[PDB]
RNA sequence: GUAAGAGCCUAGCAUUAGUACU
RNA sequence: CCGAACG
RNA sequence: UGCUUCGGCACAACUGUUAAAAUUGGAAAAAUACAGAGAAGAUUAGCAUGGCCCCUGCGCAAGGAUGACACGCAUAAAUCGAGAAAUGGUU
């Protein structure tokens, strides 16, 4: 219609925020010797893996936070981690240009996916095919046969580092976000972008799918946008700006969107209304700089009740819902609908 | 300043690392968190169970020879050292111990 | 392992269905229900003096296991029916009595 | 003193298509 | 035990 | 060659990148002569980066002067408006 017309529609009909209980940080785990950069939860929900700038992958007990195992095989930072839901496999990528399949029955690297020309930044397992997708500084999403280690496909078109990656079973089966400020939705059968989304002004460092809805969120240093699938229809911006580079985004089944800032902020938003009900800043562990405070990864556990964050003060932090909270004792940041008339 | 971009008869040069290996995939069986096995359970029950177990079962509750000597009691007052993580490159304890060990 | 392999717990691996015999199930069910056609016998001897093999010859004459025998003389070993535990097997020794 | 290349002359690898008259 | 290339 | 009513049937079925050539062109090398080596004073170890540069190598090694090149020599005008003053037209 217009920006004015749509702004009046928006003042009338914006979905109100669903009340979400606040989250509190209940656990710091020290022990990585570099920035914790990636997290991944195992589908059983009993351990998580964190990769680091100290080049290791640590396996942690999800309920005690206990170091179960350290895995060394990367030469540089571990930048991405993906635990398979269908295979007893963990996948890691790293700044060493290397993608590794870890056999979790051996605790050993059994396959290596060779071919990234620069450091690898993002990883994604196809949820239904035995295929993995990695993006890196060579601006390219490399699509790998899990079994034969073969590079089945190269998704070309981005211009800078592919920083975020999504994989789903419906079309578009790969979503990438890049430092070139675009999101490509890919047709995995054709090897071609099915859509290029140019609404972001900064680089898209975080993508997240909605667990249940056909929609994803992308996050920049400037906005978190929400997009409808298959075609990547812009739904909306979050109703506030985390004034931070967002490194990580996780979405819950309750629709809690967690976004984690390069400055160590953690904002919790209502998916579906776009409204942030919580805003936190990290505390950095003793010794750290407060410059060294970013929030590089976050995942929810499989139930959605825990959020594990991988931080630049080299900690894993764990957050649980203060779910003994009720919309009366704990509403959080309160909502004013987007009443403005603005230009879009 | 700018990396190489990595876009994609076939060449018949065969690498050694590209010879067949691990030619079948392991799948998660019944007992290794397989997807059909995991819909069946309440993972929140097991998580809150394990967290309560950990958090409670870590809490554990439901004149002499030394008369000319000029200094007495000089160890008393010394700090007993602690298992702590300092996020400092050079001011952590591994490093202080390392430099103590290797520099004489 | 971080994902424990779901292992065949190789203790003593038997076969997955009652085998073919020269009699039925109900025939033995009959011959059991009357004391005057049942003899209980333990077989004993020295070490190796032929006990396991005699029991095996009985099995060989009253059952259906010929291609088993072909697998035995192709693999190069003679059968040991009552020596079932594959660790009592690989010592050519009966370790625990079996009925 | 490396040893690189530019060129000059002379300098033996690949190819099987094409040749008309108001 | 045991030898070749390269730098 | 069988079978043959000796008339004939049956069977068997399309090689050749067609050259002992003809051109035809492009090539590495050799000599010659040219000229003849990173970094900041000098002398020197390298490891990179980028790609219509390759060579040696089985190479996802390693090497080739850190293999070379590039590498800036920025005669890359990165360039212009503010105001007073003063002078010019017109009344
Ligand atoms: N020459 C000969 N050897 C035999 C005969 N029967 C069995 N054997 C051999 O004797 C070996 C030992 O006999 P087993 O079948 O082990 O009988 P066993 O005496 O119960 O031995 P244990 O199992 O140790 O008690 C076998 O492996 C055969 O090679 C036979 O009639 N003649
Ligand atoms: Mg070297
Ligand atoms: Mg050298
Ligand atoms: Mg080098
Ligand atoms: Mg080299
Ligand atoms: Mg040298
Ligand atoms: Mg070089």
């Amino acid at each position: 219609n217009s920006s004015a017309a749509v702004s009046r529609r928006i003042a009338s009909k914006w979905p109100r925020p669903v009340w979400h209980a606040p989250w509190k940080m209940y656990r710091v785990i020290s022990g990585h010797l570099g920035w914790v950069r990636c997290v991944a939860v195992d589908p059983s929900n009993e351990w998580f893996a964190t990769g680091s700038a100290d080049r290791t992958i640590k396996i942690w007990d999800l309920a005690s936070g206990q170091l179960k195992l350290t895995l060394t095989g990367h030469i540089e930072q571990v930048t991405g981690l993906a635990v398979s839901s269908r295979h007893p496999y963990m996948f890691s990528c790293g700044l060493d240009k290397m993608v590794k399949c870890w056999d979790l029955e051996q605790n050993k690297v059994i396959r290596s996916y060779h071919g990234h020309l620069s450091g690898v930044y993002s990883i994604a397992l196809h949820p239904n095919l035995d295929v993995l997708m990695t993006g890196g500084r060579d601006s390219v999403v490399r699509v790998w046969d899990m079994r034969t280690k073969v590079q089945a496909m190269v998704l070309s078109g981005h211009d800078q580092t592919v920083c975020s990656l999504l994989a789903q079973a419906p079309d578009p089966q790969v979503i990438s976000g890049s430092h070139d400020s675009t999101i490509r939705l890919w047709d995995l059968r054709k090897g071609k972008a099915s859509a290029v989304l140019t609404h972001h002004k900064k680089s898209i460092r975080a993508l997240a799918m909605h667990p249940h809805e056909f929609a994803f969120a992308s996050a920049s240093a400037e906005n978190i946008k929400k997009w409808a699938l298959p075609d990547g229809d812009f739904l909306h911006n979050m109703l506030s700006q985390q004034r931070a580079i967002i490194n990580s985004m996780a979405i819950n089944q309750d629709g809690v969107v967690a976004t984690g800032g390069d400055n160590g902020s953690l904002w919790l938003w209502d998916w579906r209304s776009g409204h942030c009900f919580q805003q936190d800043e990290t505390v950095v562990q003793p010794g750290s700089l407060e410059s060294e405070g970013a929030l590089y990864d976050m995942t929810f556990d499989m139930t959605g009740s825990r959020l594990i964050t991988a931080e630049g003060d080299k900690t894993v932090k764990m957050w649980k819902e203060v779910e003994d909270a009720t919309p009366e004792t704990h509403p959080g940041l309160p909502f004013r609908p987007p009443k403005d008339i603005k230009r879009f | 300043w700018a990396p190489a971009i990595g876009g994609e008869k076939p060449s018949v040069q065969q690498s050694a690392k590209n010879l067949p290996g691990h030619t079948k995939l392991k799948f998660r069986q019944t007992g290794q968190a397989a997807e059909e096995e995991l819909r069946a359970k309440d993972l929140r029950a097991e998580l809150e169970a394990k967290e309560r177990k950990h958090f409670g079962k870590q809490s554990g509750t439901d004149r002499r020879w030394d008369d000319d000597v000029v200094f007495k009691n000089q160890a008393r007052g010394e700090p007993k050292q602690q298992k702590r993580f300092v996020n400092d490159t050079i001011r952590n304890d591994f490093h202080r111990r390392f430099l103590q060990r290797y520099i004489r | 392992p971080i994902v424990a392999p779901v292992k065949v717990k190789k203790f003593e691996t038997l076969e997955a269905e009652p085998l073919r015999t020269h009699y039925s199930n109900e025939f033995l069910a009959t011959l059991m229900a009357n004391p005057e056609l049942v003899r209980n016998v333990a077989v004993v001897g020295h070490l190796h003096h032929g006990k396991t093999t005699i029991m095996d010859m009985f099995v060989e004459q009253t059952h259906e296991l010929r291609k088993m025998t072909a697998a035995q003389q192709a693999a190069g070993k003679q059968l040991r029916f009552t020596d079932t535990r594959l660790d009592e097997q690989a010592r050519a020794m009966s370790i625990k009595m079996m009925p």
